[PDB]
RNA sequence: CGCGACCUCAGAUCAGACGUGGCGACCCGCUGAAUUUAAGCAUAUUAGUCAGCGGAGGAGAAGAAACUAACCAGGAUUCCCUCAGUAACGGCGAGUGAACAGGGAAGAGCCCAGCGCCGAAUCCCCGCCCCGCGGCGGGGCGCGGGACAUGUGGCGUACGGAAGACCCGCUCCCCGGCGCCGCUCGUGGGGGGCCCAAGUCCUUCUGAUCGAGGCCCAGCCCGUGGACGGUGUGAGGCCGGUAGCGGCCCCCGGCGCGCCGGGCCCGGGUCUUCCCGGAGUCGGGUUGCUUGGGAAUGCAGCCCAAAGCGGGUGGUAAACUCCAUCUAAGGCUAAAUACCGGCACGAGACCGAUAGUCAACAAGUACCGUAAGGGAAAGUUGAAAAGAACUUUGAAGAGAGAGUUCAAGAGGGCGUGAAACCGUUAAGAGGUAAACGGGUGGGGUCCGCGCAGUCCGCCCGGUUCAACCCGGCGGCGGGUCCGGCCGUGUCGGCGGGUCCCCCGACCGGCGACCGGCCGCCGCCGGGCGCAUUUCCACCGCGGCGGUGCGCCGCGACCGGCUCCGGGAC
RNA sequence: GACGUCGGCUACCCACCCGACCCGUCUUGAAACACGGACCAAGGAGUCUAACACGUGCGCGAGUCGGGGGCUCGCACGAAAGCCGCCGUGGCGCAAUGAAGGUGAAGGCCGGCGCGCUCGCCGGCCGAGGUGGGAUCCCGAGGCCUCUCCAGUCCGCCGAGGGCGCACCACCGGCCCGUCUCGCCCGCCGCGCCGGGGAGGUGGAGCACGAGCGCACGUGUUAGGACCCGAAAGAUGGUGAACU
RNA sequence: GGUAUAGGGGCGAAAGACUAAUCGAACCAUCUAGUAGCUGGUUCCCUCCGAAGUUUCCCUCAGGAUAGCUGGCGCUCUCGC
RNA sequence: GGUAAGAAGCCCGGCUCGCUGGCGUGAGCCGGGCGUGGAAUGGAGUGCCUAGUGGGCCACUUUUGGUAAGCAGAACUGGCG
RNA sequence: GGGAGCCCGCCCCCGGAGCCCCGCGGACGCUACGCCGCGACGAGUAGGAGGGCCGCUGCGGUGAGCCUUGAAGCCUAGGGCGCGGGCCCGGGUGGAGCCGCCGCAGGUGCAGAUCUUGGUGGUAGUAGCAAAUAUUCAAACGAGAACUUUGAAGGCCGAAGU
RNA sequence: UUAAUUAAAACAAAGCAUCGCGAAGGCCCGCGGCGGGUGUUGACGCGAUGUGAUUUCUGCCCAGUGCUCUGAAUGUCAAAG
RNA sequence: UAGUGACGCGCAUGAAUGGAUGAACGAGAUUCCCACUGUCCCUACCUACUAUCCAGCGAAACCACAGCCAAGGGAACGGGCUUGGCGGAAUCAGCGGGGAAAGAAGACCCUGUUGAGCUUGACUCUAGUCUGGCACGGUGAAGAGACAUGUUUUUUCACUGAC
RNA sequence: CGAUCCUUCUGACCUUUUGGGUUUUAAGCAGGAGGUGUCAGAAAAGUUACCACAGGGAUAACUGGCUUGUGGCGGCCAAGC
RNA sequence: GUUCACCCACUAAUAGGGAACGUGAGCUGGGUUUAGACCGUCGUGAGACAGGUUAGUUUUACCCUACUGAUGAUGUGUUGU
């Protein structure tokens, strides 16, 4: 809204809020990212370190599908299954230990972040972390690998 | 000119983009036109499904998905042959047929054959002429339903099989997922090197004899 | 020395057809820069862009893999989202920059050469007869010609095909004409033509109502019609129209039924025998352009130049070795796609005549330049011309009367008619250019008073009813929760994870409602006739409050100051 | 004081006293012998798109979303509005660190088995650590009293002192990934140029019981014509020997 | 009078002279609203706060970046309670 | 021109140390006891968005070049800007 | 509640104690984005922020809004308000539309840019109507004669000519 | 001869002296062609220069930069082979 | 300080970047003499056409407002300010002291990371030109080197069927 | 005494070289060197009197301003003419 | 061309200066100082020369003030002396 914009309060002011000693010239400093090495080096080195120079190996035909691998932590693992599944756990005097399919929920790798409740569970996933496997074993479950 | 920690960006507005700006003020009119054309086609094919020909069960490449099931381009020739349907007759009956599809696994072939069997089971074939010849369905199942089928015919739904709670044994408890993964990766990396070393050892062994 | 075939090659105003040019908004094939950025500038960027050339349609191009991927695989082309400002390119600087997969719109597949089988079984032209002929076809009759064996037609093309054996089930698809029944979705397809509701009702203004008031219920009638425009203002009903699965008369299109002439003896699966591939092309070197494509993505002049369990691809050059995926050097194809040009329409939070297209008007017009080209200014009398008859001065332009109009104080470039500037009338003033700020005074313009303006507003003194009862009505508040509903939390019947009923109890009894009871208030109707009651006016300036029509004066108290006269330490 | 007398601060003209140089701009410096400027009327210059950053308002909330498409209408109002197993294909965030192969965020206490060996293996328990400063909340001895002396439950205010300690800051520790050093043990389908674990430093845009997504608005920075006007130049295609 | 030479070209007894009142590179249209660190201008009121010509770097010296000066938005606390 | 004028300070008791040492150090951990730490005035601390400026000049005092300069160039403070 | 004090009993309620506080109900003050009370301060270019019941245009709601018994616009020696941007009345012309409030949007406010278009001033009744020898008299038409025509006189171009 | 500030000592001129060329040539135009101008031409010709009537002369220098001559007696020498 | 004739010590003359000379000629540049005259001493007078006035017709540049001076300060030469001198309507013909008079966003100088014409021993290149290699590009005859124990390089001489 | 990019050397039984495997090659990580003396790091010869544009009195050639070295002029002391 | 400078003659003397280094809408343009040319030095070159020579457009007042002149102007009741 031009009504709420600043230009309405600048009516009558000669310089229109852009100084009068140095006028608002068209492009005093250079267009765009001009002078990354010259006359803007201080800014480019104190606000964008690592802008200039190459590093690493080139990969011509890169595909994100090959490296696609979503991760889920043990911090939020029972959220993938219904709450009644966990209700029917630590009960029945049988040791049901239900199966939670991570791939069905939409993750491939299971990570060890977070605390796991004391309830056995069968975790099926493509990849497992060492700490996540240790947590599952300590809780009393089993890690299952799937393709 | 940069000013006190702004993001470094490169807008792609150096060409004459204003001459090639494509507006979308015709979007609702285009939607209305497409809807009218779809309704006209549906009225053209009075008993035929609005969506069109049947589509096969197809899985996805690009292991990113690797699990989703979608509609295919058409039913494979081997699937038609197993189902006992001629490829040219399938086009006239309303079965999508493409001659490029392969068949590596038996599960997809059997699923598509079952889908074709179900489609032929619930297919009502009107006779060419009012007097019904052979292979034409009875007039009883023609007056009851002579309308179209809204949406895709026999829609594909990605269904998962539930697994009941198990009795996990000491072997499954002792399975070492991370160690197995690391060992498998190492074996994949070093399979060729091990084979080369074995070949060199065999060469040395046969050289010792001579 | 000639004639008769064939191959190459000319002439025709030979017979019958075809292309040329224009438009060019969208598209296809070439050629193609520099301003600009990089704070300079040469690679880069602008940019396969402007300019230039050629070629079509209503769309064009592309298009059914010599594909993508490495997965449990997908499966023509085109468009949208996303991938993604990512991989990648770049004096790795400025900057440039895809594709796969996924979700949708649409979805349709096919045909040759070759290989081979059939008596060239093929096609074109001329003559006659029949149908029909305003997008020249079908059949029959022609020892009538031509093209074709240097290859036409049927089967057949990578998804295998062909030929036999003999298992199975049986006999409709299209073309050219002659007619006929249903007016076929914006709810009657397209085009044209003609029509379909209700006040000019009674008063009142106006120059003229379409204004204002009223008319068996906001008012009179219609309303599936209350959009719009015109009519002397602002009109649902004055008119054209508007709404309508409203009506009538014609033409065209397609979808359907009958008849004639025809073409058409057209399949699926098993088994056996054969066959199956586009060359100066791929590919390699090269150089130039281009691309994100980077030891070379694509397009190319030049040179070399193939093979068939072969060839291409697998995003880092090479060798060896297995894999995965297609079949190039031949061709056709609508759909979703784009459309600042052309025809006909609808719409606007857009501009309203120095604005909006250059152009609202005799606008690419007048005009300018030899030419390529450049390119304006310019709307409004009035409802109706009713456009000033006639007399008079002047040669006339111009006036003075008279007249029309509500208005010419609207008189043919005429609605409203501002400022700069000028002429005239009235007032004031005027030797330090004019002009300005602060403070007064003088003169005018009108404004508000008054023929005193002593502004009132409450309390007090000097014709009926409140007070008090009766009947009716209405309202407020309240508790014994009084009785019933209502309603929140818990307990109960398990009575029908989240959602519903019953009685019993407690609690919050919550403005979520009622029936009786009480108290209070208000209204109406009856009594209550006059020490009460309320009006109107006056003599009191008696008490209170803000005030005075103008000019003022005085007194007492306080606050802030400048002083003076005394006494005492 | 009341039929030619009153009030009119402001605005019309005139007179007097004091003050008083023409506006805008460049500039340390303008009234300048610095530049633009006769006067008046109309027009006239920080806009829009996209990408960000911050702040604010709203909705939902470890979720958030409508991009595109589809279903309802013949579009008056509508190219609006409602809805979607499309509700999420997909974007952002919930996980980061390495060039990459890859890896990938929790520990502590107690009992036992190996020599407790600051190391490994078995069970139970507590379950995002600690110090200092921390708005607020809890306990709170006791005091203040009340028309008289005592007893005395209640409504209070202050309340020394003692604690749990939000958000946030400083530090100490802990955890994840890359890298360096010293070292001892674990596992097997394939016992190997296999894989895993410890301690001590260090680098990271990290974890340490979360805060993001969509819309709107404001400011600032850019690419675009880019607040308005302004060049000397360059390129492409056409027209001129009627003057010379 | 006719004709031929057309713009990085023509023509020139040579003056950078002429090439339609322009010639040390003619005219028209387009790219083009070419770029400018350089001039000029930049439209209503009131209130509050209110500066610098300094640091270092840049083929930097009529300019930018960076700190400094400044404004706004707040937030965490103490209290004449 | 730097400091110190107390609670982030002193006095004890006990633990840890793979550092250092004959015993000892030194540092870090926990528990307890002690409060106005010279004068005067102020309410303090903290995090982001951030325009303009980066041509200055003058004056007391000190001072560089120059004979001097309303000259050029510096230091503190104050002004115009 | 008990015991009592410088013979016992009351020591009461505002639908009324009457008030300088009444805890029983509470404005004239309550558009709580409102009202009220104390202190301190007020300069300002470049620049920032806030409030505008300042102004222009169009849109969604709203004033049973205004209006031919007179809209916008324009002029004014009238009455006024607001510090101010500006606004409300009175009079004259005008003849057909216009405005107030709550929100939205913008091609939204001019004194300059040797600003663009158009008009008008001082200069100013001023410079000027001076290159090539020269006109005069009478009459006619005509309202009007120095410029026309006719007649006469005097001249020039002086056959590479006017 | 500089139209429109320079009419000249400038330009040009006959005279003088050099250079290339015998036509698949010398000079030159042309994106392009078995193209075109000299050339309807042939060394007394064409094309490129220097000085500039007549008379008298035209001194020395090849070190430098140019131009030109031959040369497997040859150091460097790209592509291709 | 000019003109002419000799001297060479020539900053820095000089031989076809031509030296010296030279009859005639030159709207070429200079010195002196004769005659001539208002160039002058030293100005004066006459004529025509304007300028002057009138009748008619009638613009333009320029214009912050406007126009009397001395001194002071100022941004360093004021019409405005300060202190003084002073000032009196409306105009006519001249006039060139002033308005730092009018004109053109100074031709000179500098800056610009703005250009253009020209030059080259500036940086990148390009037409053209010379040379080498491959293809168009064949037939015949001899000979030689090298490798090796048939291959290549091929040198020369002939033909035309390509050109 | 020297940033980016590029090249070169050294080191790991170091990673990738893309469908898998082996070997050359190449791309990576870390540590040195090759250099930017305009030294926070463009790749860079002149002339214009034929000149052009945007600006500067920030900056020159006039006058006028402060000063009088210099130029001119005038005094004070007195060894001497 | 000169400011400057020297000489001749006369004379009382031929003293020194300012007024935007007085005075170009007053004049001349002689030489500085555009464009054409010549000579010498420098530079390979285009070109440079406080090194010389020649030819090379001097626009406008009618505005305000100042000045020279001319009508005039307020008062003296009007005019004249």
């Amino acid at each position: 809204p031009s009504r709420l914009r600043k230009t309405r309060k600048l009516r009558g002011h000669v310089s229109h809020g852009h100084g009068r000693i140095g006028k608002h010239r068209k492009h005093p400093g250079g267009r765009g990212n001009a002078g990354g090495m010259h006359h803007h080096r201080i800014n480019f080195d104190k606000y964008h370190p690592g802008y200039f120079g190459k590093v690493g190996m080139r990969h011509y035909h890169l595909k994100r599908n090959q490296s696609f691998c979503p991760t889920v932590n043990l911090d939020k693992l029972w959220t993938l299954v219904s709450e009644q599944t966990r209700v029917n756990a630590a009960k029945n005097k049988t040791g049901a230990a239900p199966i939670i399919d991570v791939v069905r929920s939409g993750y491939y790798k299971v990570l060890g972040k977070g605390k796991l409740p004391k309830q056995p569970v069968i975790v099926k996933a493509k990849f497992f972390s060492r700490r996540a496997e240790e947590k599952i074993k300590g809780v009393g479950g089993a890690c299952v690998l799937v393709a | 000119a940069p000013s006190r920690n702004g993001m470094i960006l490169k807008p792609h507005f150096h060409k004459d983009w204003q001459r090639r700006v494509a507006t979308w003020f015709n979007q609702p009119a285009r939607k209305i036109r497409r809807r009218k054309a779809r309704q006209a086609r549906a009225r053209r094919i009075a008993p035929r499904p609005a969506s069109g020909p049947l589509r096969p069960i197809v899985r996805c490449p690009t292991v990113r998905y690797h699990t989703k099931v979608r509609a295919g381009r058409g039913f494979s020739l081997e699937e038609l042959r197993v189902a006992g349907i001629h490829k040219k007759v399938a086009r006239t009956i309303g079965i999508s047929v493409d001659p490029r599809r392969r068949n590596k696994s038996t599960e997809s072939l059997q699923a598509n054959v079952q889908r074709l069997k179900e489609y032929r089971s619930k297919l009502v074939l009107f006779p060419r002429k009012p007097s019904a010849p052979k292979k034409g369905d009875s007039s009883a199942e023609e007056l009851k339903l002579a309308t179209q089928l809204t949406g895709p015919v026999m829609p594909i739904r990605n269904v998962f099989k539930k697994e009941k709670a198990r009795v996990i044994t000491e072997e499954e408890k002792n399975f070492k997922a991370f160690a197995s993964l690391r060992m498998a990766r190492a074996n994949a990396r070093l399979f060729g090197i091990r084979a080369k070393r074995a070949k060199e050892a065999a060469e040395q062994d046969v050289e010792k004899k001579k």
